[PDB]
RNA sequence: AUACUUACCUUAAGAUAUCAGAGGAGAGUCCUACUGAUCAAACAUGCGCUUCCAAUAGUAGAAGGACGUUAAGCAUUUAUCAUUGAACUAUAAUUGUUCAUUGAAGUCAUUGAUGCAAACUCCUUGGUCACACACACAUACGGCGCGGAAGGCGUG
RNA sequence: UGGUAUGUUC
């Protein structure tokens, strides 16, 4: 925030002073370790019969 | 922990004046094992003296 | 095909190796920078004014308010609102650029001075420091600046420089003040200074 | 070809940005080197996690497809890519 | 909310305006687009991004409703993981203020290909 | 042999669209995009009888007061599970695909 | 390709006896010279013979343990040896150019006008007049002021600092041909 | 064959040709004889239907609908007639032809 | 952690317990264990008074390759030599067939 | 071997740890033993042994306990632990060295509030905090 | 030393007939071991006596063409 | 189509994550255009450590980023 | 060696074997004919219920979205 | 600005709405300032159409917020595991109780987090417009003023 | 049949 890398000038780098940084929550989701579909999905042999 | 000092006073004065500084005072939403981390740091600040 | 908007020039079929390049050199950076300053101006400049909304007012307004008093109206000439706006224009970015460096010059003879306040020794953003260095490929670059570089290393320890005030130090400026509001300082000190 | 996002993905290299995941993990850092694809390579790279904590990395590299959004810094907001009649001076044959 | 979206219009005509997007969580930015792209990749102005908590959701099932509003400013959404955007608010100006404006941009734009024009002479 | 050509021909007709989180999309169909992407007006949308993320998807579309009136949406085609014609319309007539009637003239 | 799947499709369709004239011996080996000019200015177009990689990952597990082939070998050491003499020739013929230029018929008329005027008193005057004859064969020579590189017979600069060079010298036709001078000298000195 | 290198604007009669004489051979028969196949989907939303139209991505439209899923908490199975349906091949796990 | 001992002259000197350790315990100081002889025959008189080419520069070549760095400081240390060379070349000629000339006329 | 092994073997640095446990309010040596220590480690990283990780935490800890005045060190370290991955163990620094002051030393807090910009994704807790600064 | 591509690592592994280690998707999948016949541009792996072990008794499965949607991770055992 | 700029991360080490927790750190020996990763002597860190042979390669696809270990 | 399309050509007529993402469908039949997107065609399949059976289904056309390997018995 | 050297690259194609008929060109294809129909875009234009446009005969109020205060408001819930020592409830990797040595990471936050509820203050928006402070309506309301903003339908 | 960027002299 105070050095950086940046190829441009110091005037440039005033201008370019970024947002704050983001005020972080809890999720709502459910995580990736548990993002799927369903499972046990029984065959369609009953569909055919009945 | 913030330290409280009181000084020179007879029986009912004492009851007296703590009554008035806890009836004032609010407290609330205290740590659970906060008193074995005074423990430590007590012992730390004076083993430090 | 390529083009970019910022230095107005078109390129051939899409290459990265040839777009990286592009960003990098000298006419697109002072083009790009220039664009971003001018619009950053603009938006700043830009006088968004409220769009009016006139009622008829209050009788009882009208007999309190055209009773009281009327007030003077105080303007000036072309010249003189250009140069006193010109003056407020240069005060605002040359507060906008400036910043307090007190703590810098002022821990200067510290001993971890070398581990924080060097800006290069620096922990967590000194590796962004010493990857671009602006390798300087003119020779003209390289040859202008005949000064010294001073730049101090991390291994300086507190056996150099032992006694802060044998070693010439600077004596610190004082607290600057409003030139507007200059002729309202005390005239008289309180102690004799010499020199 | 390209489209205007992947070029404002593109416009802003060398800036504070802030992603957050598909995961949920939000990082924030500059930015490196952006791409056509959105492979983007973040450096003083600070990390939450959705469980929730925060952490620190130097040198991140995201691939596109588990980015959620991007936050570019609002001096963008006034870019060429946005005027819709800008004219072409004479393309090369 | 009576602001009357257009009947035919599509994202060349939908452009300025405050749109209210919703994702496959829900998470519900609201703000003005101004870019899209084949795989519709919305760049969002003054954007915020709204949530509900899992405690607020029991109260959601079947009143007020307090939602997590954060604020993202210019940010740039991909179009993986939308699922459907609507438009929620109107911009400030008007479609002649709008047309007004586009015939200054174009004068504009012809006045500087006059400028390279006489500056490659 | 894109069926969304077949879709194209189907504008101003009042269909429901079920998604994949389980949403269904009562509303009149103004254009479709080649990838499928449809927009829609004079919509209600309910979520049956559940779904956490689904009902917060309902509800946090502006326009609630659980059927949810909305005046316009726009539907990405990976969110699309299917689409219900109503059946009044005849299928015959407007699958008579005359790209594929072009392409086998072509041969 | 358009798609990154079309790419992966033909990079196995180009991985997947064998002395046999289809095969590049040179890329057999390693480090074709037909390979290593491919899309740059001093290119020679494309190679007549196929390149393959699965060759070339047998004929690693062959000179890894099993043996070696001495026609393949001399069959690149031929191909350095022609392509050496060429950069060779177009070095000198780069030097023949910097000769003529530092030879030209008005530099050489203005020199011998300098030197026709530059004849304790007369010995400080004849000094004087010498410096400034070099003064201008030095003005006439930082008209171009470019040298010759030893190596990969480009152009180079004298007063250019370190960092241009350095950006000089990372380029596919000096790193290529870098290393065809070090499997040149290699050769010559396993044959001598 | 590399796909790319095929040719130009002959590629839909080999789609066709891999219509007729490929893994379409299932959906070909349902749409010329009207016989009803059930269409077991991503959701555990069974169909039964006849085929009216074949595509590339499986879009498959669907005349007299008769979709049958199951709740389970305890054990219900909840059906639904539809008279016009346009299924996309993204939901579809299999699809079983009856004799 | 292995290979270390914790110690302080603070609690060695008053000659009291728990003056070392191997565990990380805040305020002692970090020595190697072969060296706590030495560590205590230091402290000896104390206890008893007690008791009683100019190429490559590491400057400019820091945003380039980290790959091939080796073999271009000796391609630009070549390229130096062989400007030196050419230069002092140039220098022996032109004392050479000048001074030719000048004893010719 | 890694440069742990290379560094228990080393003879300088077994005579500057002598030095340093020799006279340890002699500054100037623990000065000279941190810099060796760091030159030791030219690359510093995640991916180092964290058996010299845990030495140069010792060390650190050490002088902080030694000498608990050093107004930069305290900066040093909590960025040398926000370099090396966490914040909380920095946040810990952090906290110990504005009760070396007691509260009181305008340089932890200004480096303090410069670190917590970037770290404390909470915007309430930010105002407490600047709050605190401000009536202390 | 020097750069190895997917393909060619995936070749080499093939080359060398090592002892393998698929992973697959999460806690539904199933890690299976075996050894690498042949592979193709969309990863679609063909392996050999393969014995399917779940996440923390195994049988055998014989010759498995695996498609490439879900594979995860391959190790030399 | 673009080659991914994995060059900075030639002779480093890595840390893939993958899908939540599977926290793969390696060496990266090569890459392609679909960021596929070889990893030489890979090491899998859980929150206890397992080894990963001597070889690995991992689909891109469940590789969400990588965190740089060493310094570059 | 070998490469999956000549040994998916070669597995037609077989009594192959289907396992699908979920854990509990798995479908062995005879394979029929296979495209270059590997889709599936199946004759006299059997459903297998994380192992045990439930019927026979017959023609059967099995997507290769949800298949996970193909088997030979 | 001219002159020269160097580093990288030198291009996925085809087409510009649809249907029917007539004519021309050596079953298939192309063209017609060729004709009828549908659709799209642009410019005008009208439908007693649909929605909205903030007091001034006062010191207000409509919409959206505060990343504002009271507010540390009121009511609840959590703030690390393992080995051993002196007792121990005890099916666990002594889990439970009091004290400690040691071992790996070790979110900050408990003035924290969730729910509930009122009051005050401040920001952006408007026609803050033209006449009058007025006795209309079961075919429920003379929508028969000058406009603006959004939209529907119809015509050229 | 060319483009982008960079370094010297006028």
């Amino acid at each position: 925030m105070n050095y950086n890398l940046s190829k441009y000038p110091d005037d440039v780098s005033r201008l370019f002073k970024p947002r704050p940084p983001l005020s972080y929550k809890r999720p709502t989701d459910y995580p990736y370790a548990k993002r799927q579909t369903n499972p046990n999905i029984t065959g369609v042999a009953n569909l055919l019969s009945t | 922990f913030q330290q409280f000092q009181v000084k020179a006073c007879h029986v009912s004065k004492f009851m007296n004046e703590l009554s008035n500084f806890f009836s004032q005072v609010e407290f609330g939403k205290c740590e659970a094992n906060v008193i074995n981390y005074f423990k430590r740091e007590y012992n730390r600040t004076y083993s430090q003296i | 095909r390529y083009y970019c908007e910022y230095c107005h020039s078109y390129l051939t079929h899409d290459t990265l190796s040839v777009r990286k390049s592009h960003l990098v050199g000298k006419n697109h950076l002072r083009i790009t920078a220039d664009y971003y300053r001018n619009k950053a101006r603009d938006i700043i400049n830009k006088h968004n004014h409220k769009r009016r909304h006139i009622g008829k007012r209050g009788r009882k307004e009208r007999e309190n308010s055209s009773q009281n008093e009327t007030l003077k109206v105080t303007c000036l000439s072309n010249k003189e609102k250009r140069h006193i706006m010109h003056v407020k224009k240069m005060n605002q970015k040359e507060l906008a650029q400036t910043s307090i460096d007190t703590l810098k010059l002022l821990y200067d003879g510290s001993p971890g001075y070398s581990k924080v306040f060097v800006d290069a020794n620096r922990f967590d953003i000194g590796d962004l420091v010493k990857a671009s260095k602006l390798p300087q490929r003119a020779n003209e670059k390289s040859a202008h600046h005949s000064f010294k570089q001073t730049s101090r290393s991390r291994d300086e320890t507190c056996e150099s420089n032992p006694f802060p005030r044998l070693n010439n130090p600077k004596k610190l400026e004082p607290p600057k003040i409003l030139s507007q509001w200059s002729n309202t300082i005390p005239k008289t000190s309180i102690f004799y200074s010499v020199d | 070809m390209n489209g205007i996002p992947v070029k404002l993905l593109n416009e802003a290299q060398g800036h504070i940005v802030s992603l957050e995941l598909t995961t949920g993990a939000t990082y924030r850092g500059k930015l490196v080197e952006s791409e056509d694809s959105m492979n983007v390579q973040l450096r003083d790279v600070i990390a939450t996690e959705p469980q929730g904590a925060v952490t620190h990395m130097d040198q991140i590299f995201v691939r596109g497809s588990q980015i959620k959004f991007i936050v570019v810094p609002d001096l963008l907001k006034n870019a060429p890519l946005f005027k819709k009649n800008s004219s072409r001076p004479m393309p090369p044959i | 909310s009576k602001i009357q979206v257009a009947h035919s219009s599509r994202l060349a005509n939908l452009i300025d305006y405050k749109l209210r997007v919703l994702t496959q969580d829900g998470r519900v930015y609201i703000g003005q687009l101004m870019a899209f792209d084949k795989h519709m990749n919305l760049v969002l102005n003054e954007c915020i991004e709204e949530r509900v908590p899992k405690t607020q959701l029991d109260k959601l099932r079947p009143l007020n409703i307090k939602v997590e509003k954060r604020v993202l400013g210019l940010t740039i959404l991909r179009g993986e993981q939308i699922l459907s955007t609507v438009v929620e608010d109107k911009p400030l100006l008007s479609k002649k203020e709008r047309l007004v404006r586009d015939k200054k941009e174009k004068k504009q734009a012809q006045k500087q290909t006059k400028l390279r024009k006489e500056k490659e002479k | 042999m894109k069926l969304v050509n077949f879709l194209k021909k189907l504008r101003n007709e009042q269909v429901t669209i079920e998604l994949k989180n389980g949403t269904t999309v009562w509303g009149t169909l103004q254009s479709v995009s080649p990838q499928m992407n449809a927009i829609l007006t004079d919509v209600k949308l309910t979520l049956p009888q559940s779904n956490g993320i689904a009902m917060a998807s309902l509800y946090l579309t502006g326009g609630q007061q659980n059927i949810a009136s909305l005046q316009y949406i726009n539907i990405r085609g990976n969110t699309i599970r299917q689409i219900i014609l109503p059946d009044s319309l005849n299928l015959d007539s407007l699958l008579v695909d005359q790209k594929q009637l072009n392409s086998l003239r072509r041969s | 390709m358009s798609t990154p799947a079309a790419e992966q499709r033909k990079l196995v369709e180009q991985l997947m006896g064998l002395h046999d004239p289809k095969i590049c011996k040179s890329y057999l080996v390693g480090e074709c010279p037909y390979d290593l000019f491919q899309g740059t200015k001093q290119s020679l177009g494309k190679c007549p013979q196929m390149h393959l990689t699965k060759h070339k990952i047998q004929y690693e597990r062959e000179v890894k343990q099993g043996k070696t082939f001495p026609e393949f070998e001399r069959e690149y050491l031929a191909i350095l040896s022609r392509f050496v003499n060429e950069c060779n020739g177009q070095i000198s013929v780069a030097l023949q150019n910097l000769k003529h230029t530092a030879e030209e018929r008005m530099k050489i008329q203005q020199v011998t006008e300098e030197l026709d005027v530059l004849d304790l008193i007369s010995k400080r005057k004849e000094v004087a007049k010498r410096v400034r004859n070099i003064t201008e064969n030095v003005g006439q020579s930082a008209q171009q002021k470019l040298q010759v590189c030893e190596v990969c017979g480009a152009y180079l600069s004298r007063l250019d600092t370190d960092r241009r060079l350095a950006d000089h010298f990372l380029g596919k036709i000096h790193l290529g041909y870098v290393k065809m001078r070090e499997d040149y000298d290699r050769l010559m000195k396993n044959n001598r | 064959r590399p796909k790319h290198e095929l040719s130009r604007a002959e590629l839909e009669e080999l789609e066709e040709f891999e219509f007729k004489h490929g893994p379409m051979s299932l959906i070909n028969d349902a749409m010329v004889t009207r016989t009803p196949v059930i269409i077991s989907l991503r959701n555990n939303h069974k169909i039964i239907a006849r085929v009216k139209a074949f595509d590339r991505h499986c879009n498959m439209v669907l005349e007299n609908v008769k979709e049958l899923w199951t709740e389970k908490k305890n054990v219900i199975n909840r059906e639904r007639f539809i008279s016009k349906l346009f299924l996309r091949g993204d939901s579809v796990i299999v699809v079983l032809k009856t004799p | 952690m292995r290979d270390i001992v914790f110690v302080s002259p603070q609690l060695y000197l008053s000659s009291q317990e728990g003056w070392k350790s191997d565990s990380a315990k805040s305020g002692f100081i970090p020595i190697l264990k072969n060296d706590l002889q030495r560590f205590q025959d230091s402290l000896k008189h104390i206890v008893d008074a007690r008791n009683s080419s100019t190429q490559y520069k590491v400057d400019t070549n820091t945003l380039s390759d980290l790959p091939s760095d080796a073999l271009d400081q000796l391609c630009k240390d070549i390229i130096e030599f062989r400007t030196k060379v050419v230069s002092i070349e140039k220098e022996k000629k032109m004392k050479s067939t000048y001074e030719e000339s000048r004893r010719q006329r | 071997m890694d440069k742990y092994t290379a560094l228990i073997h080393d003879e300088n640095f077994s005579t500057l740890t002598l030095n340093v446990s020799r006279y340890p309010k002699s500054l100037a040596y623990w000065e000279k033993l941190l810099n060796y220590i760091v030159k030791a480690s030219a690359p510093i990283c995640k991916s180092t042994e964290p058996q010299l990780l845990k030495l140069i935490r010792c060390t650190y800890s050490s002088m902080l306990n030694e000498f608990p005045y050093l107004e930069n060190y305290y900066i040093d370290f909590a960025l040398l632990e926000y370099k090396l991955g966490n914040v909380s163990m920095s946040h810990k620094i952090f906290q110990r060295g504005l009760q070396a002051f007691n509260q009181r030393s305008l340089l932890l807090w200004t480096s303090y509030l410069k670190f917590c910009n970037n770290v404390i994704s909470h915007q309430k807790q930010l105002f407490k905090k600047y709050e605190t600064a401000e009536e202390y | 030393k020097a750069m190895v591509p997917p393909i060619n690592c995936i070749f080499n592994f093939l080359q060398q007939q090592t002892p393998v280690t698929i992973w697959l998707f999460e806690q539904i999948g199933i890690r299976i071991k075996g050894k690498i016949v042949g592979f193709d541009e969309f990863m679609n792996v063909v392996i050999d006596e393969a014995v399917e072990i779940p996440v923390n008794k195994g049988t055998p499965l014989g010759k498995i063409l695996l498609k490439g949607d879900n594979i995860t991770l391959i190790t030399s055992a | 189509v673009s080659t991914p700029e994995l060059k900075k991360y030639m002779d480093k080490k890595i840390l893939l994550n993958i899908n939540g927790s599977r926290k793969v750190a390696g060496i990266l020996r090569g890459y392609d255009i679909f960021l596929n990763v070889v990893l030489d002597d890979a090491m899998e860190i859980n929150g206890n450590n397992h080894q990963l042979g001597l070889q690995t390669v991992i689909r891109g696809n469940s590789i969400i980023s990588l965190e740089a270990l060493d310094a570059i | 060696p070998v490469n999956p399309k000549p040994f998916l050509k070669g597995l037609v007529n077989h009594r192959v074997g289907v396992k699908l993402k979920f854990n509990s469908t798995e479908y062995r039949g005879t394979l029929v004919s296979t495209d270059n997107y590997f889709n599936l065609q199946l004759n006299e399949a059997e459903e297998f219920v994380a192992g045990v059976s439930h019927g026979t289904l017959g023609e059967i056309f099995i997507r290769c979205n949800n298949v996970l390997y193909i088997r030979e018995l």
